[PDB]
């Protein structure tokens, strides 16, 4: 249905800043030239001359960045976010000899942050025009998820980007001035929900699931994906890179109130296990040769070599994501030894609530 | 008859009925010829006869052993000697007072 | 559907003085209800290993004694779980987590993990164990009054909900009452 006479006046008031009395005079001037036009049609013609009549191109939605999930229908993707960071554009040589481009842009809204990955022609089409502070509209993008628990909006040939759109969610995004570094908040496993971010959990290791290594970028320490059609490992921030080994440690945490699966990464996982990732990769290769699959070898290595860490009280910090098959996973970016003096003070405060002290 | 637990007591609080005790203190003197070391926890000094493991002078240790009550005197025959040098002794004393006042009260709250 | 019960940090004395309930059903695990009506599935103790571990020649079983001051419990591992007895020695301060089991009417812990802990962790363990004992006993004291006045009825379940008491706690008190009445006779 076409917009009403008063709705066209309202859109012209917002897009032109003219008063209602000024717009009513311009509509009368159009109806003087052509008396066969309606009060609604004159306003539509006024908007067409102004350049506002492109109002039919309305793709409004209320999807937040937190609501993005990996492996979702790109057609359902409709999020808006202000550009916080702009990473340098990198180049990669394809199988056909042609050199493609790739650039990362960190965007954010009132719920969370997302990594926009521009691909090939979308880099020269948008990156040059995109500045820090502009609110972009990500449409039809492939949604992936990084190991840290951050969503990724891969801008391919099907994806579209609108610079500074007429969307109501743009006002709800806080300015760059107010954005502060979110610190880790202490939360019991009993109260841990799916989609929680920056949570510090103190618990005990109760079981070790898998110990294996993954190919990662040698500069930002992030998982690289192998393109079979090009033959190169491409980092979604540094382009064509030589991959290095990094440790993944899947284990269970127990704080007396609940249980949750925790995953460790690179330098932090190597610190807890005590074995380098190059040595872990070698031990996995030996188990794979014996007839065990990649997941069987990772599970065996964890139970036959890294069983000593089970029963140690450790502190983990990261985001809680919900896997479609493994349930709640606290993907801990960093881990630290229990500050015993600080953990005793937390107990003392709870004893005062009970009436002990 | 199960093995008796190490009753955590101070050197001044050593009751004659105790058989195995947990004394946590600082070593003040070490005799390597007789394999004995003097322990001081702040309430008293006791001779600790160790089997072979001899700690250093000034090192804070936790000693679990059997009380030797005979005509020679009252000393502790060491079985386990742990390193309590990095232990917060102020926090150890605070939880001891909390357990002494709350644990006997909680034991008799839910008894039917 | 797939739920894992959290380990309850308890004193050894509480586990020994508790009542082991061996579940006959295939979809139900074994639990121990302490004298203060605490349904505990997994045990979490922190203590000193008083004796050198007993490891079999054919590596079929491994056991070690743990002492926290309140009591001495046995920790056992079989076939591949024998690797846990090899980690410890006579004199180590360790934290043990595992399922509670009863052998010849004597309580013991089927080891799931054991590792050496710092002396400050042992202090922290006493703070948490004392704290959780105060929290549970105060909640069960109010729930005992609801059970002694109404029992397990639809009316008593609403009154317990208003007093911040879980419905399972009332059922644990009833289960404990049945065990104690069998001991009297
Ligand atoms: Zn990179």
């Amino acid at each position: 249905s076409v917009l009403t006479k008063d709705r066209i006046i309202e859109i012209i008031e917002r897009k032109t800043g003219m008063s209602r009395e000024e717009i009513e005079e311009e509509i009368r001037k159009i109806m003087e030239e052509d008396p066969y036009l309606s009060e609604q049609g004159a306003a539509a013609l006024l908007a067409e001359r102004l350049g506002i009549d492109l109002i039919e191109k309305e793709e409004v939605s209320l999807m937040r960045i937190s609501e993005l999930y990996p492996g979702m229908d790109p057609r359902e993707v409709n999020v808006v976010g202000r550009v916080l960071k702009k990473y340098p554009p990198r180049e990669y040589t394809r199988k056909d000899g042609s050199v493609g481009r790739v650039a990362s842009l960190i965007i954010y809204d009132d719920s969370g942050r997302a990594r926009v990955v521009l691909w090939d022609a979308k880099v020269s089409e948008y990156y040059n025009k995109i500045e820090v502070g502009d609110v972009i509209k990500v449409l039809d993008a492939q949604v992936k998820e990084s190991l840290s628990g951050l969503p990724e909006l891969h801008i391919n040939f099907r994806a579209r980007i609108i610079l500074n759109p007429d969307d109501p969610r743009v006002e709800m995004i806080p300015p760059l001035e107010e954005v502060r570094v979110a610190t880790y908040t202490r939360k019991k496993i009993k109260d841990i929900e799916a989609g929680d971010r920056f949570v510090e959990v103190r618990g005990t290791i109760a079981k070790v699931y898998r110990v294996l290594t993954y190919d990662a970028c040698p500069e930002c320490k992030k998982k690289v994906d192998y393109d079979e059609g090009l033959g190169v490992w491409i980092c979604p921030e540094h382009g064509e890179v030589q991959p290095i080994k990094m440790t993944i440690l899947d284990f269970g945490l127990d704080d007396g109130t609940g249980y949750i699966r925790v995953t460790l990464f690179g330098d932090d996982a190597e610190e807890l296990l005590g074995v380098s990732p190059e040595e872990i990769a070698e031990k996995i290769k030996e188990l794979e040769e014996s007839g065990l699959t990649t997941k069987e070898a990772a599970r065996k290595l964890a139970e036959d070599e890294f069983y000593n860490i089970i029963g140690r009280e450790i502190v983990v910090r990261g985001n809680v994501i919900e896997d479609r098959f493994l349930g709640l996973i606290l993907r801990a970016s960093s881990w630290e030894d229990v500050d015993y003096r600080r953990e005793i003070e937390r107990i003392k405060e709870e004893l005062e609530k009970l009436g002990v002290m | 008859r199960r093995r008796k637990p190490a009753v955590e007591r101070k050197i001044s609080e050593i009751r004659e009925e105790d058989t195995r005790v947990s004394l946590i203190g600082r070593v003040i003197k070490v005799d390597k010829m007789d394999y004995m070391f003097w322990l001081d926890d702040g309430t008293g000094v006791a001779i600790i006869e160790s089997e072979s493991d001899l700690p250093k002078v000034g090192q804070v240790v936790r000693v679990i052993g059997r009380i030797i009550r005979n005509e020679e005197g009252i000393h502790i025959y060491a079985e386990v000697i742990q390193d309590f040098s990095d232990a917060d002794l102020e926090a150890l004393e605070e939880i001891r007072e909390l357990e002494r006042k709350l644990l006997p009260r909680l034991e008799g709250e839910i008894v039917w | 559907s797939k739920k894992r019960m959290p380990a309850t940090r308890l004193y050894i004395k509480d586990i020994l003085e508790g009542y082991f309930v061996k579940s006959e059903g295939d979809f139900e695990p074994n639990y121990l209800i302490t004298k203060y009506a605490r349904k505990v599935y997994r045990a979490k103790i922190v203590g000193t290993v008083v004796r050198e571990p007993l490891i079999a020649e054919d590596e079929t079983y491994g056991k070690f004694q743990v002492d926290d001051g309140t009591g001495v419990i046995w920790v056992l591992g079989f076939r591949d779980d024998t690797k846990f007895a090899k980690l410890v020695r006579k004199g180590d301060l360790v934290q043990v987590i595992g399922k509670i089991a009863e052998w010849r009417d004597d309580k013991q812990i089927l080891v799931e993990g054991v590792s050496k802990v710092h002396p400050n962790m042992w202090i922290l363990h006493r703070y948490e164990t004392l704290k959780e004992k105060i929290e549970h006993i105060k909640k069960a004291k109010i729930a005992l009054e609801i059970y002694n006045q109404y029992g397990i009825t639809a009316k008593s379940k609403v009154i317990a909900k208003n007093k911040g008491i879980e419905e399972e706690l009332l059922e644990v008190i009833d289960e404990l009452y049945g065990i104690m009445m069998e001991e009297r006779s």
